[PDB]
Parts: C-alpha cells; structure tokens; sequence
C-alpha cells in the first residue's frame, strides 16, 4: 500500500518527489498504526536512512531524521534502524548546521545507546565520540544534556573511549560546561561523564589542569543531591592529583561546611577530599584552618565513632593540618580546645585497624609538639598504649604487609611520638617506668635510618635527666651510639653524640 | 689544638645543633656554652624532611574496554 509506494518514491531520481515523500513518511511516523507499519518494512527504513544522509534539502534531512527518532521509541524500530546501517548515517548528521536535524540525530543515537545491543561499538567505529565532543560548544542546554549522556554511556567501562575523549579535548569542554551553565540536568549528566573519566590516569591530570576541581566545587551547595554527590565523588577521585592547584579557597571552604552534613556519603567524601588537598600545600592548610576546619574535623571524628571510612581520612587531614605551616601550632592547640584529645587517643585501641592506627599515631606525634598537650595526652593513657604498639610491632619485624601497613612504620611512628612526648619531664618518668630504655637501645641497631633517628632522639630527651642518662649507659648504649656518629643523617649523628655527652658528663671526672 | 680542644669544639657544635633541632639543653650545658662562648661565637660565624604528607588514591575504575 502506502509504504511500498512511499518507499519507491523516496528512491525516485526526481529529488523534488523524495522531499515530498519524506514529509508524508515523517507525518505517518507520528501515528501509532502507520509508525509500526514503517518499522516493519526493512526497505522503507533503508530508504529513509539513505534519503537522510544524501539529501541537501534541510526539510528532507529533518523529516528523515525525525522519522528515525520516532521509530527509536520502539524496540522493533531500534532494531530496524540498527540493521539498516542507520548509526553511521546518524553520526554523519551530527555535522549538520540545522539544529532540528542535530536534535533528532543525537536523540535517536541516545535511544540506540541506551537500549540497542551493539549500538555502542557501532557508534565508536563510526567516529561518534569525536563528533559528540566537538558539539559540546553548542549552547542549547537540553541538547548538551543528551550529548553528554551519550558520552557517559560510551565511556563507561571502556578505556579506549576515554582516551579518544581526552584526545578530542573532552576534559576542557566538559569543565567549561560546569563553569558556564546552570541547568541541573546538564550539570548532572556532565558531572557523570567527568566521574567516569576521573578514574583514568590520563584524563585525571587533564581534568585537574583544565580547572576541574574549582568548577566542580561551584556546585557543592546545589539543592540537587544527585549533582552534589556526583561532584563529590569526582572531586575525590581527582584529589590525589590536585595538591598543586591554586584558587582552591572556595572549594576548601565548602568542603569544611559539608563536614557537618547528616549524609554519610557527603561527610565521607568531604573528609577524603580534604585529606588529599591538605597534603604538603601550606596555603590549603592555612585556608582550612582559617575557616574552622580543625573544629569541624574533630566533630566529624567524634560523630563517626568506629566508622573508619570517615575517621581515617579525617584523622589524616588533622595530621596534615597540625604540621609544616604557619598555623600548625594554632591547629595543635585547637584540637585540644575542641575536646579532640580523648577521641584521638581512643582511636589507638581496637577495633581500629592498622591504617587508622598509623594515622592516629602520626597525629599524636604532631599534637605533642604543643606543650599544652603534653599532660592531657599523658592523662588519656597514650604512653602505655604507644609503648605496647611499639613493642609488638618491633617483635613482628624480628620474627611484611599487614592490612597494607609494614610494622616498621609502626615502630618508627610510635618511637617518633614518644620522642616528642619525652620533652615533658612527667612524660619521661612514665616512659622510663615502662622499662623502655632496653628497647630504645636495641632500635639503635635498626637498618632503617628514620628508626635510628627517633630512637637516638628519645634517648637524647631521656638523657637530659641525670638518673636516666646513667640507666641508658648501663644498657650498653655507648657502642651502638658511637656507630651512629658517622651517619649521613645529621639528626641521627647529633642525637647520638648528645646522648654520649650527657652520659659521660654526670660524674665521669678524672681518669683511670 | 689537642684532643681536649677537639672535644670542646665538637660538644659546642652538637649542643648548638640540638637546640636548633628544637630540643632543650640541660643547665650544665647552658653553663658549658657560657664558659666557651668564644668557641660558640666562633662557630656562630660558620632541618626539614619531616612530616611529609602522603596522598590517598581513592580512584577505582570500572571493568574492561
């Protein structure tokens, strides 16, 4: 009937008739019955596919692309389009200046990518990725939302597609969208593409350099929770590669605020992102402390209880913030003023796992740099626990990776914290009373330079008291200390020499 | 010079470095530095790598290609 005739008309050599045949078909695809009749005719669908990628009459390309769009709403329509080689033709239409054509084309491809088995490979092979990325400079937000979603589908779990997106400049184009538009669906769809690319070692650096961290940060206070969460996940995946970025003030401020959220995922992500951004960046450390980050992190730790997915990064962030920057001292004091000492010391005990214990020990070492923390840390029972951890870890090294942590790291960390705590006379008495001198002397023989340093260090602090200096000598520390005198490590050499001077000072008067 | 003098110069150097590293000196050491202020000033006319922070790789990719 109509289909056969229309099909023939579309194949007609007289271009004037095809354009007239296209309108009729497009008009028929708008009705249930006739639509199904079209999709069940391989010849009809093939003609439409040919007419579309050949015509030069705007209205013809529009009616054919529009017809395919309508058919793509059905399973049979999707299959027919697929089998008729419609994908390559649709990808070609992505180069059309006519918005009407482009919209029909990208939407049809979107339906194929979402439901038609085999569509993804076909689109990749047809060069659809490069075409889609190039269209990201358009300004129609609904069009961009569909295009970016297509990119998400094509990139998900496909490294090859992620690399093509990168080579096409996808990162900068995607970041630009995040900084330019306010349409929620587009921001969300784009954040999902960025999330997929953020786990790729090649795209990650490119996203960061394009200003991705700052752009994603602009949306962390959006009412849309799906948008906020996707930005947070992406930011966290990217964070380990963003410690050198500038203009992070705004993002840092918002992350600190999010630490007070009741949403566990928001809190966990915010803590994780802050942990990495405070790594070796004094400006970031300064800003985080400036906006009340210490208090917020302490509260986060308090509320988390035994949830290590939260306490671990929060504790690492605190460790970073209480060291090597103009405000470290203030931060060390702040942790105490906000009632954080009791909880920090608590984390040294079970059920805490090794990673968290290691971070906690490192934090305590930094907190001990503040004299006002010496007594309260002692009063929380930190010293016997640090000593117990040290002894067990040392024995383990004498008899490799435990939960991802080497026991040599625990030995070094605990001896290091005891070294700082030993600056206080009352702490020295507790430390010495736990019969630790014999152990410290043995650590002098460690092959690990940093262990030699903190062992000599704690012995040095202990040696400032006459009796302790005598007890250290009684333990045969002289020989191992003498060997450390030619160490390349100034610290090791200085602490060792200091213990020797303090030991031979006491009474050693005349000769004999 | 002599062994005795070498000892003094070495002790002064160690004590000055120890104070610079942030450790307190004993009363007898402070006294020692006064007794040999000459050696001290003589040397006065002659560190980092600590709590370095480590990033956590939170990224976790999907599967295949």
């Amino acid at each position: 009937r109509a289909i056969p005739e229309l099909t023939k008309l579309l194949n007609d050599e007289d271009q004037v008739v095809v354009n007239k045949a296209a309108v009729m078909v497009h008009q028929l695809s708008k009705k249930e019955a006739s639509r199904h009749a079209i999709m069940r005719s391989p010849q009809m669908v093939s003609a439409i596919v040919r007419t579309m990628q050949n015509t030069n009459d705007v209205e013809t390309a529009r009616c054919t692309a529009g017809t395919l769009h309508n058919l793509s709403h059905h399973r049979e329509g999707l299959l027919a389009i697929f089998k008729s080689g419609g994908i390559p033709a649709l990808v070609k239409m992505l180069g059309s200046p006519v918005d009407s054509v482009l919209f029909y084309a990208i939407t049809t491809l979107h339906n194929l990518l979402l439901h038609q088995e085999g569509a993804k490979m076909a689109v990749r092979l047809a060069g659809g990725l490069q075409k889609m990325v190039a269209l990201l400079n358009k300004t129609n937000v609904k069009f961009l939302a569909i295009t970016t979603d297509c990119l998400q589908i094509l990139a998900y779990g496909n490294q090859e597609s992620k690399l093509i997106i990168l080579a096409s400049g996808g990162p900068q184009a995607l970041v630009n969208i995040m900084r330019t538009y306010t349409y929620e669906k587009l921001l969300w769809t784009t954040s999902r593409v960025l999330k997929v690319l953020s786990v790729c070692s090649s795209n990650k650096p490119a996203i960061v350099e394009a200003g991705g961290m700052q752009a994603l940060g602009l949306h962390l206070t959006d009412p849309s929770q799906r948008l906020v969460q996707n930005c947070l996940w992406t930011l966290r995946n990217l964070s380990d590669a963003a410690t050198k970025q500038e203009g992070m003030e705004g993002l840092l401020g918002t992350l600190v605020q999010l630490l007070g959220s009741d949403d566990i995922n928001v809190v966990t992500c915010a803590a994780g992102i802050l942990s990495n951004l405070t790594c070796n960046n004094y400006k970031n450390k300064m800003m985080v402390c400036q906006v009340g980050g210490i208090e917020a992190l302490v509260r986060t730790v308090l509320r988390a209880g035994d949830r290590e997915d939260i306490t671990e990064p929060a504790i690492c962030a605190l460790r970073h913030l209480t060291s090597r920057h103009q405000e470290a001292e203030m931060a060390q004091n702040a942790v105490r003023l906000h009632y954080g000492l009791p909880v920090v010391v608590k984390l040294l005990h079970p059920p805490s796992h090794w990673p968290l214990i290691k971070a906690t020990v490192g934090l305590i070492r930094n907190l001990a740099l503040c004299p006002a923390n010496h007594a309260p840390l002692r009063e929380q029972g930190a010293i016997p626990r640090l000593v117990q951890l040290l002894v067990r870890a040392h024995q383990d090294t004498q008899r490799q990776f435990v939960e991802g942590v080497r026991m040599e790291e625990i030995v070094e960390g605990c001896t290091g914290a005891l070294h700082i705590l030993a600056r206080d006379v009352h702490n020295r008495i507790v430390i010495r009373g736990l019969n630790t001198i014999p152990l410290f002397v043995q650590l002098l023989y460690s092959p690990i330079e940093n262990i030699q340093r903190v062992a000599a260090g704690v012995l040095c602090e202990l040696a400032q008291d006459k009796e302790a200096a005598e007890a250290i000598e009684a333990e045969g520390a002289t020989a191992p200390l003498t060997e450390l005198l030619h160490s390349r490590n100034e610290g090791v050499a200085t602490y060792a020499a200091a213990v020797l001077f303090r030991m031979s000072e006491d009474k050693p008067q005349d000769y004999k | 010079k002599s062994p005795e003098e070498m000892y003094i110069q070495q002790k002064v150097r160690v004590l000055l470095m120890l104070r610079k590293m942030g450790s307190n000196l004993t009363a007898s050491e402070e006294e020692f530095l006064r007794t040999y202020a000459g050696v001290v000033n003589s040397q006065l006319s002659q560190i980092d790598q600590g709590a370095e922070d480590v990033v956590m790789a939170f990224s976790r990719s999907e599967t295949e290609d």
